[PDB]
Parts: C-alpha cells; structure tokens; sequence
C-alpha cells in the first residue's frame, strides 16, 4: 500500500519480492505488467459503482 | 570540389594547378590548361573522366537496383493496448528500422569515402601517366603543372594530351636547357 | 623560352556537402539523395488492383454488412 | 593536425547520437512457455548477432581506414617535400632526401 499512487520512469522489481494477500493468477500476466509498466503511474481514481 | 574564383594565391600571369580546381571547363572532370610561346590554351581528358563517370554510375546502379518487393507484412501501427504480442511486434518493427538505418548510413559514408577516394586517385594517375611521358624533357613544379623546357607547341601539347608524345626528339634541348 | 603545362579538374561554384567515413562534412560537385522524403498524397490505382473500403471495414465486407 | 582531426571526427561519427530506448520486450524468462517465448527469444538473439556483425565489421573498416589515411598522409608529406626539393635534392629511398 505504500506505493500508491506511485510514478516512476522505472519500476525496479526485486527478486525477494513476494505476495502475500489472497493467492491470485493473471491470465496473461506479463501483459497487465508490461502495460501497466508503460503506463508509467498506479494513480487510481475511485468511482461510484 | 574545390574552387578558384579570386586566382587563389597569384595573378593572371602565373596560374593553373590540383591543389585548386577550375570552374572554366564542363566538356570534362579532368583535364590540362597550358601556356607556350604559341599562346594559351585549355582542353579536357576524355579517358579519365569517362572512366570515373562509368565507375561513379555503377556504383548509384547498384546502390538503387534491385528494389525489395513485399506484399504482406505484420501490423505497425495499433489502436489497442494489447501488451505481450503488440510490444513484440513494435520491438521487431523498431529493430528492423534502426538496422537498415545504420545500414543507410554506413553505406552511404563509404560510398562517398570510395567516391572522393577513387577520383583523387584518377586525378593522380593522370599526373602520373602525363609525367611518365614527360620522361625527362620536363620537371615537375609541384602545384601540379610540369614545365617544359622546349618548344612544346600546340602540337607538342595535343600529343602530350593523347599520348603520342615523343620525349627523344626534344631530349637534347630539354636536358640542354634544364642544366645549361 | 619554355612551356607550361598544368592538369587539374572542374570544380563548382557552390556544391554539395556529404558525409564520409573521415569527414564529417565535404563538399562535392554533384550529389543525389538517396532517401525518399515525399509523397504524392495520393494513391496510384496501377498495377495493383486498390480496392477502396469507402465505409466499410473488410469484416464487415465479409459478413455482408448491408451498406458493404 | 589534419590526421588527428580526421580521426577524432569518425570517433564521434562513431559514437554521438545513441539510441534511446524504454519500454522492450521480456528477454529473460522464470517460465516455459514455447511459441510466443521462442519467438522473443529468436528475435533478441537475431537483433544481437546482427549488431555484433555491424560493430566486427565497423570497427575492421574504421581501423583499416584509419591506418591507411595515415600513411596516406605520410606520403603526402614526402611527396610535397620531394616537389619543393624540385631539383637540388635526391631521394635516398629510405624516406630522406640527400
Ligand atoms: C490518487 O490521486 C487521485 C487523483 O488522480 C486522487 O483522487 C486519489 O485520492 C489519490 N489517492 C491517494 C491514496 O492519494
Ligand atoms: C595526337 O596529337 C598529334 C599532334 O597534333 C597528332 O599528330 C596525332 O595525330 C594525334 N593522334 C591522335 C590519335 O589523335
Ligand atoms: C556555399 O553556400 C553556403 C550557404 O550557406 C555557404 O555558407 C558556403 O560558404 C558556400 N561556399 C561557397 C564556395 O560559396
Ligand atoms: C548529378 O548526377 C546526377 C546523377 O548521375 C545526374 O543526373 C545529373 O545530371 C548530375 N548533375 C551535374 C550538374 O553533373
């Protein structure tokens, strides 16, 4: 949670780097990464669904 | 391409060399400006001009000749955001430009490396061949120019010119007149 | 006295600067361009056969949209 | 001078204007995936061999011409001091003048 909102020109994953809330797969994972790694920014706007 | 407007270094009475080229001639690339008791005179090489021209041509003939015919190819521009496949496709796109751009420019500095190279070395040959001739009734002066030391009217410089020069039949008066 | 004979080669009043692989910027009597910067802005109907998708996307051709 | 100029102006023929690059292509992988991994991989390695080719036989031509239009340029010098010594010298062979 601390990274949000977050902008970088290079996010920098570590190989220590783990998950640990509910276990989760992304159907084509590397896509969603590398997409949201263009984008460049996490900043999330709520709405009101 | 270097040019001799202002006479670029003396007057009118003592002109003409390599170190400077001549914009008063289009008949030909090389050639010979000469001066003798007959007066005053220019012409053109036909040999070595025709030479680098067909050596400068085919270059440009093989650089443009046999153009790439393609028909259908990947899609190079996307209006999605579709990520693993479109970046694959962007990536090799990318990599085949700035290959073939390296590849333009590389060719194209050599080509004109060869190019200047070749016609220095035809502008040489011909100081060369026409010094060659000059056996030993003339002596070079170093801006490119070889004086005579005989009579060498315009029928001494038309066969210096097309070659069928006779340097024994002036070589005692040259040698003569070259120490005495 | 003596003759004077002096070989040389054209030059031009202004020519054109090139690249080369030891200067970066020499000048030539003559050069081309090798690159083509420039379009008609319009497409030639020959040889190939252009066909012109007005409206319609090709999908929309193949399923038999009615206005393709 | 003239020598030195040429050769620091193909050095930064050679090495201004480099390619500035962001986002790319996965070119290391955890997994096994096959076609579309395969293909990622031929492409990486094609591009690689490719630039290694261009930079073998750019930095051959480089230094072939560089020691070429030294020489050059030594015998320019010799040449022109051989023409200023229009006849009161004599060549000795070795690269002097008597
Ligand atoms: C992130 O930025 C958006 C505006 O773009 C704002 O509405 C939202 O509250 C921000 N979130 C946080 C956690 O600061
Ligand atoms: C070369 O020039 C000389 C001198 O004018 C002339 O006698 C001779 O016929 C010329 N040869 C040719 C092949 O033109
Ligand atoms: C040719 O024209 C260009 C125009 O910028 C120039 O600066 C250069 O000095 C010119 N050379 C000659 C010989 O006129
Ligand atoms: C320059 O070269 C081109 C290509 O060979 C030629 O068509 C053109 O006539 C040349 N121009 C001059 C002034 O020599």
């Amino acid at each position: 949670d601390v990274f949000q909102n977050e902008t970088w020109d290079l996010f920098v994953e570590r190989s220590k780097a783990f998950s640990n809330c509910y276990p989760y797969d992304v159907p084509d994972y590397a896509s969603l990464r590398s997409l949201v790694a263009s984008s460049g920014t996490l900043e999330f706007i709520t709405e009101g669904f | 391409n270097v040019p001799e407007k202002q006479t670029r270094g003396l007057f009118g009475a003592i002109a003409g060399f390599i170190e400077n080229g001549w914009e008063g001639m289009i008949d030909g690339w090389y050639g010979f400006r000469h001066q003798n008791s007959e007066g005053t005179g220019q012409a053109a090489d036909l040999k070595s001009t025709q030479a680098a021209i067909d050596q400068i041509n085919g270059k440009l003939n093989r650089v443009i000749e046999k153009t790439n015919e393609k028909f259908h190819q990947i899609e190079k521009e996307f209006s999605e955001v579709e990520g693993r496949i479109q970046d694959l496709e962007k990536y090799v796109e990318d990599t085949k430009i700035d290959l073939w751009s390296y590849n333009a420019e590389l060719l194209v500095a050599l080509e004109n490396q060869h190019t200047i190279d070749l016609t220095d070395s035809e502008m040489n040959k011909l100081f060369e061949k026409t010094r060659r001739q000059l056996r030993e009734n003339a002596e070079d002066m170093g801006n490119g120019c070889f004086k005579i030391y005989h009579k060498c009217d315009n029928a001494c410089i038309e066969s210096i010119r097309n070659g069928t020069y006779d340097h024994d039949v002036y070589r005692d008066e040259a040698l003569n007149n070259r120490f005495q | 006295s003596t003759a004077t004979l002096c070989l040389g080669h054209h030059a031009v009043p202004n020519g054109t600067l090139v690249k080369t692989i030891t200067d970066d910027q020499i000048e030539v009597t003559n050069a081309t361009e090798l690159v083509q910067s420039s379009s008609t802005g319009k497409i030639c109907n020959n040889p190939h056969r252009i066909l012109d998708g007005i409206d319609c996307t090709l999908i929309d051709a193949l399923l038999g949209d009615p206005h393709c």
